[PDB]
DNA sequence: AGCACAATTTAACACTTTTGTCAAGC
DNA sequence: GCTTGACAAAAGTGTTAAATTGTGCTATACT
């Protein structure tokens, strides 16, 4: 935070959460998970699905 | 001890009767340089019995 | 008989207190939002309390005389000039 | 009070809702006065917002009758009505930093957890201040510079 | 894992200070304070000041209040060292740690490097007496002044003091000499100190039922009396026909029958146009009236 | 329960407004949260109140 | 803990208006 | 059948004196 500061934001607690689901767009966080492809026989789309 | 010796225990307060009465427990009060009362201690009754706050309780 | 009266808060919320016809009308009232809302018609006479909130300001002055402070100062100034 | 509602539907309450439901924010964390043991104002209890303990009788008394009704005493600020909205009405508490809902946080699975990709030991750090999280990034300054 | 632990690792993190250190710290904090009242000052005298040394001032405060956090940040240990002592008394261990840091803050404010004393000396004082101060704020369910709660602690250490030295309970009498103060006002005391116990509690056998489950509610509608009341409505109706249209009336506002709110004399001369008290003579006859055995002998089974 | 809320609650707002370091705010954004857990599912998470 | 001090609530009270009441009378 | 003026009690209302209540503070050093 001393250096690259002004970079980036971070924080704790609810209000921290509460911005990352401000900023998420819930119709693109669903087609990037829309993908029945990417293998999917293992549990790493069923952790998607 | 070492950190209180010898101690006392007085004559019961009041009967058995007295107690079961006026709702009290049958006590009797115990004393251990500076001398200190440590509390009114409960008594057995003859019948094996305990007055406290006036009810006849038994210890299993 | 039902007075209606309306309250304005801060952040820009109305609020509608039915009271009496026959008694007073406060200026400032509780509303649910939960802040202080005065009323919008019948002048206000607000005397506020007036009490200024004891400051960190008020418990240096009551101990440091202005003159030991501006002293001290100095002191923190000549040390940042040094500095330089 | 009809007796005869053909649905019957939940859904996550909003801060608004929440707001909108209650009679106004309880600010203070007292019951009743030790010596009067009646409500105190602005806490708990509060009939200015929870309702008045008597039927169409405010806190001070200057409305006692039942002649009056949906009316509110300019004095005490309780609404002259029946003592059991009392039972009917809610308040609420504004804070002063957000918070988690612990169903949608400790539920397994966490249901907050799935819905950002935030491993629940992960996102209990988080919430109960354990680390830090990544909120934004200027990605064009980070690669001008 | 849990909370309270994280609190102390952070707090750990934070290096203690000498007496050297704390007193740099105590002067920063009075030059940031001093330098800050004195810009809003000038502006209000009408005044200006060399701009380097302005822009100095300014920093000032930016370097005092870092001395402030950091001041607070390295006693932390301090507040915690005694907080331990006043857990379990009805009062989280964080909260009293917490109040403990709110009695810190203001020994920041209050302290005085000029004195010499060490920090920890100065600050024990109100970190103590913060979370004392709490307690009477906050461990009781139903709040008392802390004046109230100041005098209940001492006749609790009359009484344990009374009841070391007599071996036995010391009674009101013996508890009110000792204290200064009447026995009724310690009956009054002794009921205040009481706590209120928990609804939710289950009195019943193996969770049969909690306590809160056996309260009445008093003021619950009683059936056979709202039909009773409603008999007795219908039944003052038809004495009332047996009265004058105006007696009728009269009855009505005087006891406020119709509106539900009585009416004086004079209110009830006003509405009929006539004295007070030709009001309090009408009224008088219509009781004899209502006194006969014909219209009387229904309403006594009313009781 | 309530009281733990509105009573933390309250503190913050007194920490926020008294500027107090992060370390005491965020203690007390922390203990209010598990005070409002505490609230809805006590003992869902460490130990009850 | 304890005490000082300020702020606020409660009491106390004097005083005025209101309300009920008696008698005598239109 | 109603009103008058007396008188009183009761109900208010403004002015003051307790009391109650809330806040600040305590300097060996104490982490
Ligand atoms: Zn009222």
């Amino acid at each position: 935070q001393d250096r690259y500061g002004e970079y980036f934001t971070g924080a704790m607690g609810a209000e921290s959460i509460k911005k990352l689901i401000e900023n998420f767009d819930i119709d693109a966080e669903a087609e990037s998970l829309r993908e029945v492809i990417r293998s999917g026989k293992g549990q790493k789309k069923l952790r998607a699905l | 001890s070492p950190i209180f010796s010898d101690p006392r225990f007085d004559e019961v307060k009041a009967s058995v009767d007295e107690c079961k009465d006026k709702d009290m427990t049958y006590a009797a009060p115990l004393f251990v340089s500076q001398t200190v009362f440590m509390g009114d201690f409960p008594m057995m009754t003859e019948k094996g019995t305990f007055i406290i706050n006036g009810t006849e309780r038994v210890v299993v | 008989p039902r007075q209606v009266a309306r309250y304005r808060t801060d952040n820009g919320e109305e609020f509608d207190v039915p009271f009496a016809d026959d008694a007073e009308i406060p200026g400032t009232w509780l509303c649910r939002n939960g802040l202080e809302g005065t009323l919008i018609e019948g002048d206000v006479p607000e005397p506020k309390k007036v009490k200024p909130p004891r400051t960190h300001w008020d418990m240096l002055l009551e101990r440091r005389s202005v003159e030991e402070l501006e002293e001290l100062l100095k002191e923190r100034l000549d040390l940042i000039k040094a500095k330089r | 009070d009809v007796n005869f509602f053909d649905e019957l539907r939940i859904g996550l309450a909003t801060a608004d809702d929440i707001r909108n439901w209650s009679y106004g924010e309880v600010k203070k964390p007292e019951t009743i006065n030790y010596r009067t043991l009646k409500p105190e104002k602005d806490g708990l209890f509060c009939e200015k917002i929870f309702g008045p303990t008597r039927d169409w009788e405010c806190y001070c008394g200057k409305y006692k009758r039942v002649r009056f009704k949906g009316i509110i005493c300019e004095r005490c600020g309780v609404e002259v009505t029946r003592a059991k909205v009392r039972r009917e009405r809610m308040g609420h508490i504004e804070l002063a930093a957000p918070v988690t809902h612990i169903w949608y946080f400790k539920g397994v699975p966490s249901r907050l957890g799935y819905l950002l990709d935030l491993a629940p030991k992960d996102l209990e750090k988080i919430i109960y201040f354990a680390a830090y999280v990544i909120t934004s990034v200027d990605d064009e300054m980070r690669h001008n510079e | 894992a849990d909370s309270v632990r994280a609190y102390l690792k952070q707090i750990g993190k934070v290096a203690l200070l000498n007496a050297e250190e704390e007193v740099e710290l105590a002067k920063r904090i009075e030059a940031g304070l001093y330098a800050t009242q004195k810009l809003a000052e000038l502006a209000e005298k009408g005044e200006k000041l060399p701009v380097q040394q302005r822009r100095d001032m300014q920093w000032i405060c930016r370097d005092g209040d870092r001395a402030k956090n950091h001041l607070l940040e390295a006693n932390l240990r301090l507040v915690v060292s005694l907080a331990k002592r006043y857990t379990g008394r009805g009062m989280a261990f964080l909260d009293l740690i917490q109040e403990g840091n709110l009695g810190l803050i203001r020994a920041v404010e209050k302290f005085d490097y000029t004195k010499g004393y060490k920090f920890s000396t100065y600050a024990t004082w109100w970190i103590r007496q913060a979370i004392t101060r709490a307690m009477a704020d906050q461990a009781r369910t139903i709040r008392i002044p802390v004046h109230m709660v100041e005098v209940i602690n001492k006749l609790g250490r009359i009484q344990r003091e009374l009841l070391q030295d007599l071996g036995r309970e010391p009674t009101p009498e013996e508890l009110a000499k000792e204290m200064d103060i009447t026995p009724e006002k310690v009956l009054e005391i002794q009921q205040y100190a009481r706590e209120p116990i928990s609804l939710d509690q289950t009195i019943g056998d193996e969770g049969d039922s909690q306590l809160g489950d056996f309260i009445e509610d008093s003021e619950a509608v009683v059936a056979v009396d709202a039909v009773s009341f409603t008999l007795l409505q219908d039944q003052l109706q038809s004495v009332l026909e047996t009265l004058s249209e105006r007696e009728a009336g009269v009855v009505r506002l005087r006891f406020g029958l119709t509106d539900g709110q009585p009416r004086t004399l004079d209110e009830i001369g006003q509405v009929y146009g006539v004295t007070r008290e030709r009001i309090r003579q009408i009224e008088s006859k219509t009781m004899s009236k209502l006194r006969h055995p014909s219209r009387s002998q229904v309403l006594r089974d009313y009781l | 329960l309530y009281r733990r809320v509105i009573n933390r609650n309250n503190r913050l707002k007194r920490l926020i407004d008294l500027g107090a370091p992060e370390i005491i705010v965020n203690n007390e954004k922390r203990m209010l949260q598990e005070s409002v857990d505490a609230l809805f599912d006590n003992g869902r998470r460490g130990r009850p109140v």
